[PDB]
């Protein structure tokens, strides 16, 4: 596995491979491993299947019941908090086997500086978390060739599009030093999925652009 | 006097709601529309419950936002259990008419409130929006146009049954509710205004702000 | 005074049973038939509880409803723990004479409900189909032919003493129902009709919808 | 008399402030001034909650003190379950309300006391001011400019209704605020001041204390 | 084990083998190891017998009893979910022995284009599960070999007649590797049990034809 | 009758507190001064809380007894948590108020109960000592100068008004102390006094025994 | 009537004390006498506590051992927590009042008993014996003398204010009570009898027996 | 990591690096160590990053607290022993992994000297505590290195600025032996945090001078 996020002028974009492995056994293709967690939010899970989409479905879940409660949607400190909470309270889980890893990507509406308003945030099993302001970070077992990669292709960030292209890069780059990763199905047509997220919300990436780019890239390296 | 004891019990809580505000729903072309009069900025009488169900409620404030509450809660536990679909407003007006049933048993004085749970078919599909009137005793009714509650209903409500057009616009509905709230009497920017906008993706909910409504809103 | 409280008690029960709706159930040919007057599009006075047998009452909503959900909880219990054969609606005839007989003592305010529990023969089979009336109080009766409840019963239940056809249609009991009905008070097919099929294979219910239903309703 | 016994708790609540000495809380310039007649040097009427947010309170004592110190609780662990920022005083109105609402019906005595929650826009941000006032019995309401409690109020609330200057000096709005409250009757520099100073970093709260306070006070 | 679903235009079939083995030792020859669970749902469980039969015999009265209750069916998204709950709450027993992993198939009479609300999910031991949208999917010992014919012979479907072959192949070709899992007995006469799905509703597929079908693999490979 | 019943309460607990005999405290150069007529050897209405704060009670032994006890369990506990410093005794004062108030509802029978928890300055630290009244209702106030408490108040309490020396010594604070006391009647060496003499240098109490009480003893 | 409902548990509590029989305590050369009229052989009304600590009561048997078991509980347990030397019955005493006060308000009828807690300083010490007596209500005093309790008490405590040698005989004493008691009234070696004699090492009770108490008894 | 507090004249300052360290893995290279407490405390927090952030965040809110509740800020006394009180409170996690250890820097605004008011208060993992009395301390893998070197370079400490420089070069020193440290990043421009507390109160030294004060030792030492 391997997401990754990237901090770009307007906003960010988050983006992970579909591979699901079992052993050294594919077991899945086509996993959804980015989600849309509220308009300004988008979260990434690695590791234990079965977690990574149970953090997800209920940590969408309590942000919008703060809001539908309280009537204004959580700080992005808060939401920051709650999810490090949730991480913290498996905490036994993961001790055993259960180990999920988020990484969060979000747009903070009310940054001082909304060019600056993209925000990264990297999470810790025992329910830690650093803020990046690096403009990248990754999570998952090619998280380290993502990141190596994607720190020399970072200059080259301009705009969504820009960005998009770096990221779908990295996971390239990933996914082909990490077997457990999975670059993009050709023969199939599976690629990896994506999310961004600027002061006009967070949008599914549509697969065209993602399959396009990927071909751009296999062709040049090719 | 078990019997004479209910008796007050209903008074009560029945007078309360007469000295409380007014509060409308009706359906329309686009879903359906609450419409409430609230000088307050902040104390709202009208909220979004689930994806395409919705609240609104007369009567003593800090019992029917309890109750409000509750139904939040109550729909994001059973969406989370079984589906997001599986939530139906026609559950939380059952859950509603359960617990004000039992308060007006068990709680030393009876909920002063008159609630209303409205509901408006998924995105892509089309049905019949629905509401739902839940009383201070825990009976329940479902109108098929309109539900009037708080204050003086006769007159506000009188002035539907004949001010409803079955398939109003939003500006059109609107202007016919306004008008309607005033019978049982202005009716200013300064009110509170939300849409069940049977239109939307996902969340059916939208609250209408002080411009945006002007460019709708009735002269009187 | 215990003797004079329970009177005040069962006097307030048996008001809002009266100033509720009808109900009835009935014997026939395909097994037994469930019609109640309900204005409603969801809040449904009928329901099934498990395999072979059925459950309608009459009173406050919330009130039974609440009963209906936890004979579905019996029931749904009672057969993973032996088997589904192994319930009888006899049973929760019991279950329910118990629990409304401890509510008439212990709950502030006893529930205004009236039930009717019944059951119809296993597939292959053949026997009697058999009716079972709960009262407020916990008293427990087994009608043989028909069952009322519900608003005035003399004159809806005195229409059937007659209107009754021993082993009638579907169309034809249906039609000595409605007209029955309509004696203590139109009647249109805005109301609630579903049957147990003794001849369905396992689930012995099914609701009669709108088109259907058409075809089979007494014009008056 | 579930009705008339409502009507005792509501008048030895109501009495019990009136006999109680007299808070006024009204917005200025630089965010919410909060002065009260104290003749203790300990005993304080008002509080800070949490950074933007600020309680004040007239009545028996040991029951708002009580209150003030579950509000400091409630947002303190709020904060720390989400963020800061996301702590409102709307909110803790919402639980004083709720709690005064509750001890109203289930506690034998209700609360002697009348409540004041203001928030004023956080360090960078500009916002209006907000003032709520939450009654004995749980009832909430909430003022734009100014809130009077505790004693005779038409005379101090009277006063404001005129004196009160939109936009007003710290010093002025003082001015303005002891002058008011003398309406309802001294006023030396033997009382209790404190501001909710929107200009201030984190903590918005400050006590006026006893020399400061002399260069701002009004002349009787 | 091997238990098996298909997705063909109509609707979905499922079938399994009959065999339970206790060691290397034969102790069951007519196992019925799938179940309709309500009337668009079937249901198949691998592993730890005790368990799957009270797996489908729970499940199946939790769908009915949610119907009675609340008046309609859950969702599809919802009887995935309650199936994927309850395996969850067996991962302390399966920790000890007591493992026992369902395959669900079923026909969605709300999907947007009725030729493909034929459905199949595959669970996770840990109550993960993955909407299989590939057409074929298996669970047992013998899944690895079923999986991988039926990966060759998944073209020749092209009806519910056309894939009950397949699945009835699969499961030939599952005990003719796995050991565990038990071809069609001749000798006895008995035979995997399979079950369809469509819009009318979920039916048992008579043995008539299965056995048939058999005889047609076994004559033809012989 | 809830507020009826209140009164009740009041006047029991009043008329408790006047049959009892008479406790003064008052503030004097060294510190303050406990004086009450008391002729048990043992049963003491004057004790030690922490290391300077005191404690001083009229009313039902048994009664005040029992609060002296949780003073001395909630400020060991406090300092331990804490710190030994962090006691103030306006913390006793808010806590017997709180338990008192409590009683005064949940209980059956009202404590007949006055309290009087006195603080004085730390060691090197010069500060003004102070003084906190508790009534048995809950109600809680501060006395800078003296406090009066059981038996007819108004004639000791008025005899004070005058003769309290603002800076008095030990034998002079004494002497107006016994006087003061005796206007509402003797006064022998037969009786309860201590102190809380600020220049100690931790535990700010000390009790006065017999032989050298007398040395400061007022004639009478 | 909380005044008037305390008023008439007094009443039952104090008739039940007089229609028991009479018991007296006092102080005397060797310690403590405790002389109670007993007709019955092992029902007793006077009892040891701990070491140097008594016990003796009038009124409703079960009631009194009841309270008596409870004394040698405490006292036991305290004794062992800390040390021996560390029991007071001063602090008994305390209990008693503590538990007789819940007593009194808590339970439906009030206890009828009136107690006495007696010790006589240890071994080698000298120290003036102590007595304290405690009332039904929770009331506690201490009389330095002499106590009196059980049917009417005038006759036999004013007989007691003259007879009452200061510094008697264990002989002397047994005389002096005997014919006090009898004044409120024959008094034959068939009562109760037992002494805390302060001149024992460790446990300083002792029951005087048949024969023994015959040669210390009065003539009347 | 190293946290280090020095005693001056005027009141305290303490300061610590920015390193985060997993493995021999960066992992972190702008982690603020260093807390402003309340007015007059700075806590700094060594060891396990997800509890020493929480430790932080919760003892803040602590004092907070007690003060908006009693009307009076907590004597130092006080605020010493609830910092011990929550150290020991995670005894139990500390002995699996989750160690965190704090270290107390503050102004007694009722110290008899005002000269002597400032406070350095060390911590135990057994919820022990002990007030230096000795002018500096530090905790952290590299605490070693920075006591000895702060051994030698404490004559130089004359005033605020003054002791802020050797704090500074103990950190400096600190990273110098101790990989898991890190010194100051001119390459990326990231340097100590520092926090001074005298009679006015706490307050976050700007990076300027600190930025300013580092180069002086690299060039020195260069
Ligand atoms: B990946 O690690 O993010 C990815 C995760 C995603 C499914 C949310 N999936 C994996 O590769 C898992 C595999 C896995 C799994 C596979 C098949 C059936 C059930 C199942 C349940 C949980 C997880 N494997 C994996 O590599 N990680 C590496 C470290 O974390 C735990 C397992
Ligand atoms: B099959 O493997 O799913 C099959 C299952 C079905 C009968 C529900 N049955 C098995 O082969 C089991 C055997 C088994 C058993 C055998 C004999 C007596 C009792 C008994 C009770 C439970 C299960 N064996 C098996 O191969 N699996 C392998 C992996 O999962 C656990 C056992
Ligand atoms: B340091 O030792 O004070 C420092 C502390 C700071 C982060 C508050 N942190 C560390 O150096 C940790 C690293 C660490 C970590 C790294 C990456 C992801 C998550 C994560 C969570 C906690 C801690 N390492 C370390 O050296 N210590 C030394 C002994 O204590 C525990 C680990």
């Amino acid at each position: 596995t391997t997401i990754v996020a990237l901090k770009y002028p307007g906003g960010v974009v988050m983006a992970g491979d579909r591979r699901s492995t079992q052993g050294n056994m594919i077991s899945g293709r086509d996993v959804r491993k980015v989600y849309i967690t509220d308009d300004y939010t988008a979260t990434g899970i690695a590791g234990t299947a079965a977690v990574a989409v149970e953090f997800a479905r209920l940590y969408a879940v309590e942000l919008e019941h703060y809001e539908k409660l309280e009537g204004v949607p959580l700080t992005f400190a808060g939401k920051i908090n709650r999810l490090a909470i949730m991480v913290r309270g498996n905490l036994a889980a993961a001790m055993q086997g259960l180990l999920a890893l988020p990484l969060l990507a979000g747009y903070d509406i009310h940054a001082s500086d909304p060019q600056s308003a993209g925000r990264i945030v990297s999470f810790d099993a025992a329910g830690g978390w650093n803020i990046e302001e690096e403009g990248y970070q990754a999570v998952g077992s090619g998280s380290l060739f993502a990141k190596s990669s994607m720190k020399k292709l970072y200059s080259q960030v301009t705009d969504g599009d820009s960005g998009l292209r770096v990221a779908v890069e990295a996971l390239y780059d990933a996914a082909d030093d990490d077997s457990a990763t999975g670059g993009p199905d050709l023969v199939r047509g599976i690629f990896p999925t994506a999310v961004i997220i600027d002061a006009d919300g967070a949008v599914d990436v549509p697969e065209s652009r993602i399959a396009e780019l990927a071909r751009a890239i296999i062709e040049s390296r090719s | 006097s078990p019997e004479q004891a209910m008796r007050e019990r209903s008074e009560l809580a029945r007078k309360g709601i007469a000295r409380a505000k007014s509060v409308v729903a009706l359906a329309y072309a686009g879903g359906v529309l609450f419409v409430a009069e609230n000088p307050s900025r902040s104390l709202q009488k009208i909220s979004e419950l689930y994806d395409r169900v919705g609240f609104a409620a007369a009567g003593k404030f800090n019992e029917f936002d309890n109750l409000r509450r509750g139904g939040i809660q109550f729909a994001d536990t059973r969406g989370y259990a079984y589906d997001r679909r599986d939530v139906t407003g026609r559950q939380l007006a059952n859950v509603y008419a359960q617990t004000l049933g039992t308060i007006f048993t068990e709680q030393a004085k009876p909920y002063e409130v008159e609630l209303c749970v409205a509901e408006v078919a998924h995105y892509g599909e089309t049905k019949r929006p629905e509401l739902y009137r839940i009383t201070y005793d825990g009976s329940i009714a479902d109108e098929p146009h309109f539900v009037v509650m708080g204050g003086t209903t006769e007159p506000i409500a009188n002035a539907l049954k004949e001010s409803y057009a079955e398939n109003a616009s939003l500006t059109d509905a609107l202007r016919i509710a306004v008008a309607a709230l005033r019978a049982g009497s202005l009716g200013v920017a300064s009110l509170e205004v939300a849409v069940l906008d049977a239109n939307r993706p996902r969340r059916a909910f939208r609250r209408i702000t002080g411009s945006a409504l002007q460019a709708l809103l009735v002269d009187q």
